[PDB]
């Protein structure tokens, strides 16, 4: 989904 | 004490040689055998 | 007089190539001897997901040959222990003694397999350093404190389902100390193992052996352990004006963002990570000429879940160890002449 | 016969989804919504579950 | 250490040292393909292939055929040795990752 923030 | 179960009673026969094969509590002819505790191995593959 | 560096381009009756042109002379400039320097400075892992059986880390900057040689490790290389002889005793249950001892085979211990060893060929026996031992002995019997009702649970039932929580661990040796006494069980108490009616026996020890999943699937530690090359969108022209929604129904939903910047509806690529290659623009015969979709060339996406025997990151680290353990075997093999 | 205890294509254990399926299906909820909430993603393990045909509570009804 | 569960070398014909074929032994197609493609960064190199015999066995034969001077059994130690600081590599930065993203959850 989007690798860690 | 070689059990054997009846077809439909379900009661557990010893049987032996010279004698006939019926079963008690009622009159049926096929009886099986009974599994014991023996030890086999099997392998999981 | 056109080059592309990144992307694995692709139309729909087929993909354009299979290169990454990243190999030595593989360019005039553009040579390679394997600068180890670059790529310690073009890699990068970012690791998106970690619940608890899961990881989805990145892995950027790296060749198809090995993150392929990762993967192939996860399945087929890295060690877990499974139970390989069932020793029955009794058995009066539907599920014969063959299916039994497949079904237990397939059920996954918590065992971590790197304070064990293998059992050395002909080894039947077993010591404490090689093996774990688990015991199911369950028999179901009429509850006297029935009523006349017809719930299986209720009646007709002490052990109805055999789970794999009737198994008992055996400690072999000095196993006890070493293993506190939760630590060694089955991974999953709730699987059903078989079931039994009033007066029916199951009665059994199994032995459970180290392996790896290649001799037998039974020892692999992942369900999967997959890989997939980050996808790449682009619009090549501005889409607007109620085209931009049929643009953003033809991909996964979160992929095409739809903005609104002015009154009109602009499209934009808002996370091209979400795609599922559909290829469903491709049907649209007037949007496939304005967005193309290629793949990033070195830049994956890793999907690891384990079974429950390890975590999945201590599963990554022991694939890494083990194809390094396969080098440094064949250097010590080769330094022996 | 009985639930597979692992998927054959993937390997995942689907062998405990058996009794949260039916009960899940006894509470109003589609095979769809039911095999997602019990986290069969892809179709494979679906597969598993919505074509399980339990004949192990056939074979169970007839004399000891 | 293992006689046969590791190398068995054949020079080719004249036992030419910049010809060489490897035979590996309990090797599939992982260690063959990420070793081929260490060895074929070498520009010492001039041909690098690897196969699988047959499907029954297991072991691979690596060839290489060198450039006039190496005896083609250096580029071999050294795509070993390479592929090797790549895989140390890859285990370093992926538990320094993992540990930060720990850190950066556990915190917030
Ligand atoms: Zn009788
Ligand atoms: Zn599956």
């Amino acid at each position: 989904g989007n690798p860690p923030v | 004490p070689m059990i054997y179960i009846c077809g439909e009673c379900h009661t557990e026969n010893e049987i032996k040689s010279r004698d006939p094969i019926r079963c008690r509590e009622c009159g049926y002819r096929i009886m099986y055998k009974k599994r014991t505790k023996r030890l086999v191995v099997f392998d999981a593959r | 007089v056109e080059e592309m560096r990144s992307r694995v381009v692709l139309g729909e009756f087929g993909v354009r190539n299979v290169h990454t042109t990243d190999f030595p002379g593989n360019y005039s400039g553009y040579d390679d001897a394997w600068d180890q320097d670059r790529f310690e400075k073009n890699f990068r892992v970012d690791v998106v997901h970690m619940d608890e059986n899961s990881l989805e880390f990145d892995m950027v900057g790296i060749d198809a040959a090995i993150a392929n040689a990762f993967r192939r490790i996860l399945l087929a290389e890295v060690p877990t222990m499974a139970v390989e002889k069932v020793l029955v005793y009794n058995n009066t249950s539907i599920v014969q003694d063959e299916i039994l001892a497949h079904r237990l085979g397939l059920i996954p211990i918590h065992a971590d397999p790197r304070l064990f060893e293998y059992r050395n060929q002909g080894d039947e026996e077993g010591t404490e350093i090689d093996t774990l031992q688990f015991r199911l002995q369950v028999r179901c019997t009429r509850n006297p404190h029935a009523a006349k009702d017809s719930s299986d649970p209720n009646e007709l039932y002490v052990n109805h389902k055999v789970y794999t929580r009737h198994m008992t661990w055996i400690p072999l040796g000095n196993q006890a100390d070493l293993f506190p006494e939760g630590t060694i069980r089955p991974v999953h108490d709730d699987i059903l193992i078989a079931q039994l009616r009033p007066g029916q026996e199951i009665d059994l020890l199994m032995h459970c052996v180290k392996g790896i999943g290649k001799d037998h699937a039974k020892f692999s530690p992942v369900a999967t352990a997959s890989y997939r090359l980050l996808p790449d969108i682009t619009l090549l022209e501005p889409v607007e004006g109620e085209a931009a929604e049929e643009l953003s129904r033809c991909f996964s939903p979160g992929v095409i963002e739809v903005q609104e910047v002015q009154g009109k509806k602009v499209a934009r690529v808002a996370n091209p990570r979400l795609d599922t290659f559909s290829r469903e623009i491709f049907r649209n015969e007037k949007l496939k000429k304005v967005v193309r979709l290629a793949r990033v060339r070195d830049h994956y996406i890793f999907s690891v879940e384990s079974t429950g025997v390890l975590p999945p990151d201590v599963l990554v680290s022991e694939a890494i160890k083990v194809l390094m353990g396969k080098c440094r075997r064949f250097l010590d093999e080769l330094d022996a002449v | 016969m009985i639930i597979p205890v692992r998927c054959f294509t993937c390997g995942k254990i689907v062998g405990n989804k058996w009794e949260a399926y039916l009960g899940l299906l006894q509470a109003e909820y589609t095979e769809g919504d039911a095999l997602d909430a019990l986290g069969l993603k892809r179709y494979c393990c679906r597969r598993m579950l919505l074509a399980h045909v339990d004949l192990i509570e056939k074979l169970l009804n007839y004399a000891p | 250490g293992e006689r046969k569960t590791a190398l068995e070398m054949v020079q080719a014909a004249g036992t030419d040292r910049h010809c060489v074929t490897f035979v590996l032994h309990e090797e599939d197609h992982t260690l063959g393909n990420s070793l081929r493609y260490m060895i074929m960064k070498n520009p010492e190199v001039e041909f690098c292939g690897y196969t699988t015999t047959h499907p029954s066995e297991s072991k691979i034969n690596l060839r290489i055929q060198t450039r006039g001077t190496l005896p083609a059994v250096e580029p071999f130690q050294r795509g070993l040795n390479e592929l090797m600081n790549v895989c140390q590599h890859v285990l370093d930065k992926f538990e320094a990752s993992i540990k930060d993203y720990k850190d950066q959850k556990a915190s917030r």
